[PDB]
């Protein structure tokens, strides 16, 4: 098996438009997710709130839906709770809160697309393992 | 003085590497076993037999490479290259696990060769054959663990695979399934290995700190001559010391050095017997009295019951991936788990 | 017989290993087996 | 009569060559401290925590107040540069002096000068060299006082508002505090000198030790060992080395515990959280999350019957529950706002937890000092992804190993120095074996 | 002729059937205390809340244990690293429930054992010997410190020190493997090499000396009677033994210098056991064995398992089950 | 003390020794190198390449499950890649 | 006068020749990308 454009094709928004990443973008996304996110989200879980994972099925039921590039890019700017009812940039890394999460200072808009792209690809490769926890290690 | 005596002459000539009649059996087998293992760990997968990568070529390092065992579907096939499974196709031979039996069997005959070499050299040099005798312990361990144990089980699949981490997995397997630490035959093996290592260290230290001053330098090593008749350390002072420190001491150098042979050799022979039992799943798994009480009395807890919970965790969490031919599907809800973890 | 000094043969075998072994550790972080 | 592998023992009675060896060796230590700092600086990224970056020298410099501002934010890397450069440059000078005295210089000193030359058995000369270095050491300790009081201060993790660099105006002089620490138990909740938790006490102890070392240096220059010390010790170079080995071993064991438990002179801001700290922070993290969902953490019974989030210590204090009950002696600036007289205050927990405290708990919990040798962060069952081993594990483990071997070095050289001094280190004299003139035991 | 000088002379006497000495003045009482408390706790101690979760574990013979399952149980996790002497308890009843005897026993034993090592230096000095037998014993001593003191210090609790019992020992090993992947740590691998090789070279040396015993007896008597205690002549032929071993392998892989050989014997297991004691002591600060979990992946990013991942499956089953009631939060950080 | 073979210390410091072996040792190393870089090692031994452990949309091990048909089984999987 | 080709000679090259070949194979391997 290989990293084909089919697997690298993820939704861009809720309207159904899609977008095909490159292998460069994917690896860039994986690297940046490691730099900025894996300390809490290694393998797609959330170590400090295990009830909320990065599984695509979970992102899809989030309010604003988050199972697309746009929703993920917006989340990294202005994160909300799962019902979208409150903004949580003071306890969650975002560009809005890069003053207090300094690792977000040097992330460009294109870095965000890659991070978001990696999150949407990875369950297409790993399956249950992504967001499933130690049961699937 | 016909051909056979001429050949004996040549085989037994004093050269940098003695050959002997035992060399005919030892040298090809030792070399093929060694070469099979280096070949397998450099180039050969375990994908079709285990679903594992296991060679340098595949991305593995020295700790994770292995020559893995054949698939459970091979039963105890000898997996001869020219046999019905591989049918003389080298490549399939490799992918079905033929290199494992290759290494096991050639290793076994190499081990025989080596012990015959100890016999042969000792007869020619004129010494007693105790080093050959001592080597019976490694042989017993090897046949019991690599041959007898898988032969009692369903297949070679459950023998140890030739690899650092693969052997680690074999250790943990035996804890989780056989409760092997509870086995008094293993415990005698432990006391023989640790007792040997203790004897080794305490004997070397003792000699080195009861040395006679036989030269003038701070390096005491130069002051020994291999043809000197005199003992090089004081047995009298060594005995006083250990008598006053520990209460008892060796007083007979012959017994002491026979004891050093005895302890580790015996210990290994004992563990081999335990492994023969485990061939049949004849385990020292439980203490019945403990289980009767615990089932009835839910406040009764020992280190014995705590260790079986751990075994139960090991079995359920490793079985699906470690025994893939069984197609075990354990849904999340059936996995045994303490709180939170 | 003794034309090459042994210490020099020893020094140069020596770095020869350090190089091959260091390549093998570099390889633990690149490519196959690096987790990336 | 030593072999090559015991080759430095040939230097015992060559004072000029032995001097070159020490001074060349001092150059290597200064070299590494310079090279390593520059290596760390060339790798440093200021937007990452120091402890996600494998730094152990830059944190020692930040802790002295150089380069950091409020909350440990790095404001200026130039001080780091300077420290590295100056060490590195200075190593050439020590290197120069070491190879000069080791190769070209006088092989022995005692003919060239009676001041610099020495004989190991000259108890007076020996205690004078001791006194000189004690004065040096005492001056060293006062430099730390000088920095703290007069040249910019020190980083204070306990300062209000995130921690910050602070000048120390009232160093603790009260000997009841200062030596109080030296008589605290080393067990949990006490922690001997490792419990020091404010810069006033740190600086005050260095005033004291600085005075004590100068006083003792003058004492040892002016005096000669009294008879009871004369008859208690072995007076030889190898004996003296074994004494220092013993002492370095002990100090190494102490430094190991300092870096593992102490979050004051090893700010967690720079070094990462302690083990207890991370463990406490996990309980805090889930206390917070669960209470936001409506859980009454005060009244929640856990499976054991003990509280799920909060329970009592054996002496009654309200503490975090779960396995972290073991760590309830932990004190840190992100937690203490919640402590009342009886321990954690349930009313402050329900009302006064601040976002910064939520952040710091989430951060420390996800940076517990657990990781693999190949720097995979976290418990041994974690998958690869996070490249992290705490500075604290690195510093604690290395120094336990070093401290251990030096105790072994102490035993080796102490036993040899005794045997050499009595004349049987090369073995038993066949013609005069002491056991053969002793009566039998039975 | 002074009373103190006469006492000093008995203390340090080389005529005492067992040598006392100044280290012995501390060793004798501390090992007596630890021994007597151990024997009584092993037989009759009531169950101990090792993990602080009010779930007492029964360790003694009269509470339903056998020799294999019995143990003196570590002191409560609720105590952590606090000093818990008898006089700190409201009653012996409380001290027993909370694991007090474990602390009493191990502190006295570590002291007495430390003094045991000093005592070996001391007698060696009194008898005119070289001094380093105590250095060999520092290897097992270090190892006991690691499992009784160092590891609890790093993990924050004597409840995670090693139980004083056979099955308790195995529990400690399994929990250790789950949290530290000790099998994959180089310092444990060196310990195995020091201990396998120790036993190897024990057998080798014992067999080589035994093989070259000089004929001094008839076949109807133990060859052992061919040696008389204190004879000056060696009792075997080292050149015959070297002549056999150097031909079994090749000449230069054999010792003919008895000193270098016996020093080799001392060094190999001592150094290997130092490392494995250092391994325990450094995993006490959570610097664990190599982690190759998911290190091989395919061109797509599928994980390709290796034997290390299988180990991890075993490790997880040990993780999720140990101290099954003691964890309320999802990471076992200590 | 000697069995008549030429001492190694004498050989590996000999100019003739290094004349021959400064060719043989690199030649062997390059050959080993090329066994891998050409891909021949994969084919000789049956080792999957990074792209050929699984077919594209698949996460089942091609595990051998028959003893006497195992040869044919492996080829059935290899053809599920081409 | 020593002989070049001996049993010793064969034992050595029977190990040394494949060793260097495998080392070259293993060196190449470090540059394989997935
Ligand atoms: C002369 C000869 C010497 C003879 C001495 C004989 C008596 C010695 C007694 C030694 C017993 C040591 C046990 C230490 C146990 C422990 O809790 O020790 C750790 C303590 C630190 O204690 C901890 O100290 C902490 C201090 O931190 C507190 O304050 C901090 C302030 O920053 C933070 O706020 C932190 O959160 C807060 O909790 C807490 O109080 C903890 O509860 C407390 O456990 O360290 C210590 O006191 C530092 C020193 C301990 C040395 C231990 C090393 C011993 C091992 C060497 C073995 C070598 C083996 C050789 C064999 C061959
Ligand atoms: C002393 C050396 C030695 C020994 C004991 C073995 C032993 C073994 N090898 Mg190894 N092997 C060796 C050397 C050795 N090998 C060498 C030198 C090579 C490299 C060429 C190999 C390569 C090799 C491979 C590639 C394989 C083995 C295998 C085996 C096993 C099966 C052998 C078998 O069935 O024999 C059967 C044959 C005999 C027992 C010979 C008996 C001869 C009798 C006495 C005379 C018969 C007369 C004859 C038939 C008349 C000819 C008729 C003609 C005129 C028409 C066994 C463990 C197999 C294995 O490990 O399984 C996985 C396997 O696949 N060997
Ligand atoms: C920190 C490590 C250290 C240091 C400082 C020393 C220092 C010393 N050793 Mg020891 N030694 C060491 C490690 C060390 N040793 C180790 C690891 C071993 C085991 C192999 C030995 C084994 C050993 C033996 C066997 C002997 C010594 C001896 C000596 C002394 C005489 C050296 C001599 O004549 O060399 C002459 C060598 C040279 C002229 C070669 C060049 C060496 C120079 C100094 C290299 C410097 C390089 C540097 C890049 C230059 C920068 C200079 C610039 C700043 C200007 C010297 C003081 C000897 C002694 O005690 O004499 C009585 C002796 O017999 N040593
Ligand atoms: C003595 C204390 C000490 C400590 C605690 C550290 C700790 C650290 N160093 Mg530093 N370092 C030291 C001495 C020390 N070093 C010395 C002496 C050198 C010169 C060789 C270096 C050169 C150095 C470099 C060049 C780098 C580090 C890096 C690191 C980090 C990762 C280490 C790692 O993965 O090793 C893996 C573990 C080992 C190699 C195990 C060693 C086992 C030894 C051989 C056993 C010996 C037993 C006896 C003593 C870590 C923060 C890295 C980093 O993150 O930099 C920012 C990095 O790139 N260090
Ligand atoms: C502690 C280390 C140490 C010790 C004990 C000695 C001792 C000695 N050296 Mg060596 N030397 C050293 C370090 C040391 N030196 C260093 C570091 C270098 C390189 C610069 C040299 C280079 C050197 C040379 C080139 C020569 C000696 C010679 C001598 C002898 C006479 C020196 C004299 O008359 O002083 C004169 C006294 C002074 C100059 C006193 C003024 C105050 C000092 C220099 C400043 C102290 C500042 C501070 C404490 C340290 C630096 C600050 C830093 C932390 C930033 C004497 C035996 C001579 C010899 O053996 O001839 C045969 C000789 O020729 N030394
Ligand atoms: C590097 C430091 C150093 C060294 C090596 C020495 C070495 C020496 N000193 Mg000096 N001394 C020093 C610093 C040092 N001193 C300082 C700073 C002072 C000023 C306070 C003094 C004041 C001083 C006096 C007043 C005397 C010496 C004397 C001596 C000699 C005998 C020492 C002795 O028997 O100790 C062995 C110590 C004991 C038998 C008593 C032990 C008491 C301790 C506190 C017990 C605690 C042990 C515990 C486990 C460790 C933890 C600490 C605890 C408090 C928490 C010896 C040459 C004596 C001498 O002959 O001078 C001419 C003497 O009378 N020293
Ligand atoms: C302040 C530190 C110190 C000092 C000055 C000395 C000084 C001395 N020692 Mg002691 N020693 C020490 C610490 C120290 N020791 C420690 C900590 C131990 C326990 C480990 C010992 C154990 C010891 C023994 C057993 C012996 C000495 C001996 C000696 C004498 C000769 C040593 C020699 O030539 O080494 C020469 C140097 C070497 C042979 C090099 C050793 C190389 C080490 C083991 C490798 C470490 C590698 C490292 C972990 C990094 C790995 C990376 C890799 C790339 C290399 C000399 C008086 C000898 C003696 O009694 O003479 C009087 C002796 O027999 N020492
Ligand atoms: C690196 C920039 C990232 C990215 C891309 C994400 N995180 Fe986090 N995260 C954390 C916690 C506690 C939560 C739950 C928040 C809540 O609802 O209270 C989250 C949640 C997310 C989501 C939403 C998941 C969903 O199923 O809806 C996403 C998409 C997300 N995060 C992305 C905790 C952390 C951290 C702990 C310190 C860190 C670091 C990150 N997250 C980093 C990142
Ligand atoms: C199987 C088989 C076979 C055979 C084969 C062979 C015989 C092989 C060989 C092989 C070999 C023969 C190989 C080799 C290799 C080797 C190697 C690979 C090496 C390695 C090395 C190393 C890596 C090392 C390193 C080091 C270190 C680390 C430290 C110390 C030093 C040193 C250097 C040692 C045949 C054909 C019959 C057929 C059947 C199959
Ligand atoms: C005696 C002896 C010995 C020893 C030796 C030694 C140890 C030495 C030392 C020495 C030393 C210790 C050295 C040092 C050096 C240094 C140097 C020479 C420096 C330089 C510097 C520089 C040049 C810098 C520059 C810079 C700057 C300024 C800035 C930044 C960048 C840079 C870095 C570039 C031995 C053992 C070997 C052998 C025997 C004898
Ligand atoms: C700085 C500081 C501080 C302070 C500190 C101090 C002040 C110190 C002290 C210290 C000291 C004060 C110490 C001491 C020590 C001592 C010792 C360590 C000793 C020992 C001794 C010995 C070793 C002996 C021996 C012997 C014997 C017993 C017998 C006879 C013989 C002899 C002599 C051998 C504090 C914490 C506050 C804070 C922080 C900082
Ligand atoms: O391994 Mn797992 O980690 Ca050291 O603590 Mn947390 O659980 Mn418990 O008490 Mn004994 O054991
Ligand atoms: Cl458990
Ligand atoms: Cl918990
Ligand atoms: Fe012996």
């Amino acid at each position: 098996a290989e990293l084909t454009p089919e697997v690298l094709t993820v939704p861009l928004n809720s309207e159904g438009k899609t977008i095909t990443l490159t292998e460069k973008q994917y690896l860039e996304g994986k690297r940046l997710f490691q730099y900025a996110c894996a300390s809490c989200h290694v393998g797609g879980i959330t170590k400090t709130n295990p009830s909320l994972d990065l599984r695509t099925e979970t992102l899809a039921l989030a309010t604003p839906p988050r199972d697309n590039i746009e929703g993920l890019v917006d989340y990294m700017k202005n994160p909300t709770t799962y019902d979208g009812e409150q903004e949580i940039a003071e306890v969650h890394p975002s560009l809005r809160s890069a003053d207090i999460f300094p690792k977000m200072r040097n992330l460009t808009e294109k870095d965000l697309v890659a991070i978001a792209g990696h999150i949407l690809v990875e369950p297409k490769i790993l399956g249950d393992k992504w967001g499933g926890g130690k049961v699937y290690y | 003085r016909g051909w056979f005596d001429i050949l004996d002459d040549w085989l037994k000539r004093d050269r940098f590497v003695f050959v002997g009649w035992s060399g005919i059996l030892l040298f090809p087998c030792a070399y093929l076993a060694l070469g099979g293992w280096l070949t397998g760990t450099t180039f050969v997968t375990s994908w079709y037999t285990h679903g594992l990568a296991s060679s340098y070529l595949e991305g593995c390092n020295f700790l994770t490479v292995a020559v893995s065992t054949p698939a459970n579907s091979m039963g105890h096939s000898l997996l001869l290259l020219w046999g019905p499974e591989a049918q003389g196709d080298f490549t399939r031979w490799c992918q079905l696990g033929g290199l494992w039996t290759f290494i096991a069997l050639h290793g076994a005959f190499g081990l025989i060769g080596f012990m015959l070499r100890q016999f042969e050299i000792a007869r020619l040099v004129g010494v007693r054959p105790y080093n050959a005798i001592a080597f019976s312990a490694p042989i017993a361990v090897f046949v019991s663990v690599f041959l007898i144990y898988p032969l009692g089980q369903s297949s070679w699949f459950f023998a140890p695979s030739f690899g650092v981490a693969a052997i680690f997995r074999f250790l943990l397997f035996f804890q989780g399934f056989h409760n092997w630490t509870l086995n008094p035959f293993h415990m005698m093996g432990v006391a023989g290995v640790l007792g040997g290592a203790l004897l080794c260290a305490i004997h070397g230290a003792t000699v080195e700190n009861t040395l006679f001053q036989d030269g003038e330098g701070a390096s005491t090593f130069r002051a020994f001559n291999p043809t000197q008749a005199e003992e090089t350390y004081s047995m009298v002072t060594a005995n006083r010391f250990w008598s006053q420190i520990f209460g008892i001491a060796f007083s007979n150098k012959r017994w002491l050095h026979f004891f050093m042979l005895f302890v580790p050799v015996t210990g290994l022979w004992m563990s081999a017997i335990g492994v023969v039992g485990l061939a049949l799943n004849l385990r020292s798994y439980d203490f019945i009295s403990q289980e009767i009480r615990a089932a009835e009395d839910p406040e009764f807890e020992t280190f014995y019951t705590k260790n079986l919970l751990l075994n139960e965790g090991i079995r359920a969490w490793m079985a699906p991936q470690d025994q893939p031919h069984e197609n075990f599907v354990f849904p999340e809800e059936v996995l045994p788990r303490g709180n939170a973890l | 017989g003794g034309r090459i000094p042994l210490w020099i043969v020893a020094t140069v075998a020596g770095m020869g290993v350090i190089v091959i072994v260091g390549l093998f550790f570099y390889g633990a972080y690149a490519g196959l087996g690096s987790s990336l | 009569g030593f072999a090559w592998w015991a080759g430095n023992a040939r230097l015992i009675n060559l004072s000029g060559k032995l001097l070159g060896a020490h001074v060349a060796h001092a150059g290597l230590i200064v070299f590494w401290a310079g090279a390593m700092t520059l290596f760390e600086l060339a790798h440093f990224i200021p937007e990452k925590p120091m402890y996600e970056q494998g730094l152990i020298l830059i944190p020692h410099i930040a802790t002295l107040g150089w380069g950091v501002g409020p909350g440990g934010e790095v404001v200026d890397t130039f001080p780091f540069f300077v420290v590295g450069v100056v060490h590195l440059i200075s190593s050439a000078v020590l290197g120069f002096g070491g190879v000069y005295h080791a190769i070209r210089g006088p092989e022995t000193l005692e003919e060239y000068s009676s001041f610099f030359g020495y004989d190991w058995k000259d108890k007076n000369k020996m205690t004078t060299i001791l006194g000189f270095h004690l004065i040096v050491l005492g001056i060293g300790a006062l430099l730390l006082v000088a920095k703290a009081m007069f040249f910019g201060g020190l980083y204070d993790t306990w300062a209000p508002g995130g921690g910050d660099v602070r000048v120390i105006t009232n160093p603790t002089l009260d000997p009841r505090v200062i030596f109080g620490y030296l008589l605290k138990s080393p067990f949990g909740g006490e922690g001997w000198i490792v419990s020091v938790n404010n810069l006033e006490d740190v600086v005050g102890g260095h005033i004291w030790i600085g005075l004590i070392c100068i006083a003792g240096g003058i004492w040892h220059i002016l005096t000669t060992p009294f008879g009871w010390a004369r008859r208690a010790f072995i007076w030889s170079g190898e004996a003296y080395l074994s004494y220092s080995l013993g002492a370095l071993s002990m100090m190494g064991f102490i430094a190991t515990c300092f870096v593992w438990f102490n979050n004051t002179v090893y700010p967690s801001e720079f070094y990462g959280p302690t083990g207890p700290e991370a463990s406490q922070a996990q309980a805090m993290t889930f206390l917070i999350r669960d209470q936001k969902l409506g859980a009454n953490v005060g009244s929640a019974q856990g499976p054991t019957g003990l509280g799920k989030y909060l329970m009592r210590s054996p002496t009654g204090e309200i503490i975090f529950g779960g396995e972290t009950m073991r760590f309830w002696d932990f004190r840190g600036p992100w937690l203490e706002p919640l402590r009342g007289p009886n321990g954690l205050d349930l009313n402050k927990i329900k009302n006064d937890i601040q976002p910064w405290q939520e952040r710091r708990a989430a951060e420390y919990m996800t940076h517990a000092p657990l990781g693999s040798l190949n720097s995979v962060g976290g418990v041994a069952t974690e998958i690869n992804s996070v490249n992290f081993v705490s500075p604290r594990s690195w510093l604690a483990t290395s120094h336990f190993v070093l401290a251990f071997f030096f105790l072994v070095g102490h035993l080796w050289h102490a036993g040899r120095a005794r045997a050499a001094a009595a004349g049987f280190e090369k073995g038993i004299d066949r013609e005069s074996e002491p056991v053969l003139s002793m009566p039998s035991l039975d | 002729a002074n009373l103190w000088e006469r006492f000093c002379n008995w203390v340090t006497s080389t005529d005492n059937r067992l040598y006392v000495g100044w280290f012995g003045v501390i060793m004798i009482p501390t090992l007596l205390a630890a021994t007597i408390c151990f024997v009584i706790a092993f037989i009759a101690a009531p169950p101990v809340d090792i993990d602080g979760i009010r779930e007492p574990v029964s360790g003694s013979l009269l509470y339903g244990n056998n020799i294999i399952t019995g143990a003196v149980v570590p002191s409560s996790n609720a105590i952590g690293l606090h000093f818990y002497p008898i006089w700190e308890a409201a009653s012996l009843d409380e001290w027993l429930y909370n694991g007090g005897p474990y602390q009493l026993i191990i502190f006295h034993f570590l002291l007495g054992a430390s003094c045991y090592m000093g005592r070996q230096w001391e007698l060696s000095y009194r008898l005119g010997m070289r001094p380093w037998i105590c250095v060999a014993y520092s290897a097992p001593l270090a190892s006991a410190f690691a499992v009784f003191l160092i590891y609890p210090i790093g993990q924050g609790s004597f409840s995670d020190g090693m139980p004083l019992g056979i099955s308790g020992t195995f529990n400690f090993m399994i929990v250790f493997q789950a949290e530290h992947n000790i099998l994959m740590h180089p310092f444990h691998q060196l310990g195995v090499a020091g201990v396998f090789g120790g036993a190897l070279f024990c057998a080798m040396h014992g067999s080589l000396v035994t093989s070259s015993l000089i004929r001094e007896t008839t076949e109807t008597e133990s060859a052992n009677y061919g040696y008389k205690f204190g004879q000056e002549e060696e009792t075997y032929n080292i050149v015959a033994a070297h002549g056999y071993f150097g031909r079994l392998i090749f000449q230069y892989a054999s010792f003919n210098n008895s000193r270098s050989l016996h020093f080799f014997l001392a060094a190999w297991p001592v150094v290997g056991v130092w490392f494995t004691a250092l391994g325990i002591s450094t995993m006490a600060f959570n610097l664990n064995g190599f982690n190759f979990n998911h290190s091989v992946i395919d061109a797509k990013g599928n994980v390709i398992n290796t034997w290390a991942d299988i180990i991890n499956r075993a490790n997880l089953g040990m993780e999720v089950m140990h101290e099954r009631n003691a964890h309320n939060f999802p990471l076992d950080l200590a | 003390g000697t069995t008549g073979e030429r001492p190694f210390s004498d050989i590996i410091t000999s100019v003739r020794y290094w004349v021959i072996h400064s060719i043989t040792i690199p030649a062997l190393f390059i050959a080993g190198w090329l066994f891998v870089s050409t891909g021949l090692a994969y084919d000789v031994f049956g080792t999957p390449r990074p792209d050929s452990y699984y077919a594209q949309e698949q996460r089942s091990i091609p595990l051998v499950t028959d003893r006497f048909e195992a040869k044919q089984q492996v080829e059935t999987f290899l053809e599920q890649l081409k | 006068s020593y002989p070049i080709f001996t049993v010793r000679w064969v034992a050595v090259h029977t190990l040394a020749v494949p060793t260097i070949f495998f080392l070259g194979a293993i060196a190449a391997m470090q540059f394989i990308q997935r």
